[PDB]
C-alpha cells in the first residue's frame, strides 16, 4: 500500500520488490511488474499507437516475449488465428 | 446467413394456397443451402413434414445413389463418384 | 469513377464504401475506416469509438478520432477539437454548414456529421482499393467488404466487427438471435405496426 | 442475478481483466474501481466529486481530519461507528 499510494501521488517508486522478499500474487506466468504499460499485447491486436498511450499502472504482465491470448502468456510464434 | 430464406418462408407461407407443403419445402431450401456448405442439419420430424415415402423405402440421410438403383450391375465399370 | 462515401446509419447500421448495409451493435472503439492498410504506407486512422450504444437508444453517444498526418483531430458532443495540429495545416478546413460539419482533411479525404450520429467519410479514386476497416476495401466488388482484419471474409458481420475492435480485452458483442422485433416491438404487437 | 461472462460492457461500464487485475470501469460516471489477486480494493474517484462524495472513504475534500462524517451528518472519532 506504501508503495501504491506513494505512486498515486506522481512518484512512483521502482523495484522496491527485489529485496522485500514480499511479492504480490500473481495468474502464473506473469510478474509484478512496477508500472507495466496498462496497454496489453495480446496477439489479436491491431498496431495501433498514439491511441492507447492512457497512465501506466502497476501491476503484473507476461516476460518480455510471450504475448498474451486470453489471460495465458504464449510465446508470439503461436499466436493462433481466428475465424 | 438464413435472413434471405426467413424472408422467403415468411413470404412462401402467407401468399402460396397450402401453407403445410410451402413451409416444408422453404425449410428444405435452406437446409440444402445449409447442406451445400459441409454441414448437414436434421430438421425433420413428425411435426416437419418428415418424408413417408412408399412401403419398400425408408429415409435416410447420407446417402449412397452409386448403387442404388441397379443398372449400376449392369455397367459396373462406370464411374459413380457421387 | 465518382467518390463513395461510408454512412454510419442509425446507431448500429453501416453502410460501405460498395453499398453494402450490415447491422454491428457495438460497444467498443472500432477502425471505422484507415489507409495502414497490408503492404501500403498509409496516412490516416480515422476511429469510430460507441458509448452506451449496443441497443439503439437515446444515451448513445459517439465520438470519432481522426489521426490524418501526425495530429489527431476528435469530434465529440456537437465539438471539433484539434487536440495535435496536422503538420501541413493548409489541408484542414473546417467548414460548417447547416446541421452539419463538413471536414476538409486534404484532397482526397473529407468528413461530414451530422453533429449527432450520423458520419460519412467521403473518398475520391486516389484511394480506390486502398483502404479498410468496418467500410470494406473500396474497390467495386460488394462481395469482399467483409474480409475481416486476418484477411478472410467472414460470413456474419458480428465477427468481422470484432475483427476490427481496437483495444483487444474489451468485449466482443454477442451473436444476437436473429429476429425482426429487436426489443421493445418484440411481444408488442401494437407498437410493431406503429412504428411499421 | 445471474453470472455473465468477462469482459462485460454494458451500461457504460466496462469490466475487464486489465493487467492481470479486474477492472470496473465508468468515466462516464467518472469512477473506477479494481480489485488485484490477493483481494484487495481500489477505487479511483474523479475530481467532479470533489467535497461532494459522502461514503465509507470519507469526504474527498483535501483535509484528511474530519473524514469520519457518519450518515447523520455528525463526525465522529470512533472509526466503528463510523
Ligand atoms: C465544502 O462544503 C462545505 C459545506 O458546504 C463547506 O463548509 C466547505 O467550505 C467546502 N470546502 C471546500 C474545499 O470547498
Ligand atoms: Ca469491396
Ligand atoms: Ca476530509
Amino acid at each position: 500500500e506504501y508503495a501504491r499510494t506513494c505512486a498515486q501521488e506522481g512518484m512512483v517508486l521502482y523495484g522496491w520488490t527485489d529485496h522485500s522478499a514480499c511479492s504480490p500474487v500473481c495468474p502464473a506466468g506473469m510478474e509484478y511488474r512496477q508500472c507495466v504499460s496498462p496497454c496489453a499485447r495480446t496477439c489479436q491486436s491491431l498496431h495501433i499507437n498514439e491511441m492507447c498511450q492512457e497512465r501506466c499502472v502497476d501491476g503484473c504482465s507476461c516476460p518480455e516475449g510471450q504475448l498474451l491470448d486470453e489471460g495465458l502468456c504464449v510465446e508470439s510464434t503461436e499466436c493462433p488465428c481466428v475465424h | 446467413s438464413p435472413l434471405p430464406y426467413l424472408r422467403n418462408c415468411r413470404y412462401d407461407v402467407c401468399s402460396c394456397s397450402d401453407g403445410r407443403e410451402c413451409l416444408c419445402g422453404a425449410l428444405a431450401s435452406y437446409a440444402a443451402a445449409c447442406a451445400g456448405r459441409g454441414v448437414r442439419v436434421a430438421w425433420r420430424e413428425p411435426g416437419r413434414c418428415e418424408l413417408n415415402c412408399p412401403k419398400g423405402q425408408v429415409y435416410l440421410q447420407c446417402g449412397t445413389p452409386c448403387n442404388l438403383t441397379c443398372r449400376s450391375l449392369s455397367y459396373p465399370d462406370e464411374e459413380c463418384n457421387e | 469513377v465518382c467518390d463513395a462515401t461510408c454512412s454510419t446509419i442509425g446507431m448500429a447500421h453501416y453502410l460501405t464504401f460498395d453499398g453494402l448495409k450490415y447491422l454491428f451493435p457495438g460497444e467498443c472503439q472500432y477502425v471505422l475506416v484507415q489507409d495502414y492498410c497490408g503492404s501500403n504506407p498509409g496516412t490516416f486512422r480515422i476511429l469510430v469509438g460507441n458509448k452506451g450504444c449496443s441497443h439503439p437508444s437515446v444515451k448513445c453517444k459517439k465520438r470519432v478520432t481522426i489521426l490524418v498526418e501526425g495530429g489527431e483531430i476528435e469530434l465529440f458532443d456537437g465539438e471539433v477539437n484539434v487536440k495535435r495540429p496536422m503538420k501541413d495545416e493548409t489541408h484542414f478546413e473546417v467548414v460548417e454548414s447547416g446541421r452539419y460539419i463538413i471536414l476538409l482533411l486534404g484532397k482526397a479525404l473529407s468528413v461530414v456529421w451530422d453533429r449527432h450520429l450520423s458520419i460519412s467519410v467521403v473518398l475520391k479514386q486516389t484511394y480506390q482499393e486502398k483502404v479498410c476497416g468496418l467500410c470494406g476495401n473500396f474497390d467495386g466488388i460488394q462481395n469482399n467488404d467483409l474480409t475481416s482484419s486476418n484477411l478472410q471474409v467472414e460470413e456474419d458481420p458480428v465477427d468481422f466487427g470484432n475483427s476490427w475492435k481496437v483495444s483487444s480485452q474489451c468485449a466482443d458483442t454477442r451473436k444476437v438471435p436473429l429476429d425482426s422485433s429487436p426489443a421493445t416491438c418484440h411481444n408488442n404487437i401494437m407498437k410493431q405496426t406503429m412504428v411499421d | 442475478d445471474q453470472r455473465v461472462s468477462m469482459p462485460y460492457a454494458s451500461k457504460g461500464l466496462y469490466l475487464e481483466t486489465e493487467a492481470g487485475y479486474y477492472k470496473l470501469s465508468g468515466e462516464a460516471y467518472g469512477f473506477v474501481a479494481r480489485i488485484d489477486g490477493s483481494g484487495n480494493f481500489q477505487v479511483l474517484l474523479s475530481d467532479r466529486y470533489f467535497n461532494k462524495t459522502c461514503g465509507l472513504c470519507g469526504n474527498f475534500n483535501i483535509f484528511a481530519e474530519d473524514d469520519f462524517m457518519t450518515q447523520e451528518g455528525t463526525l465522529t472519532s470512533d472509526p466503528y461507528d463510523f
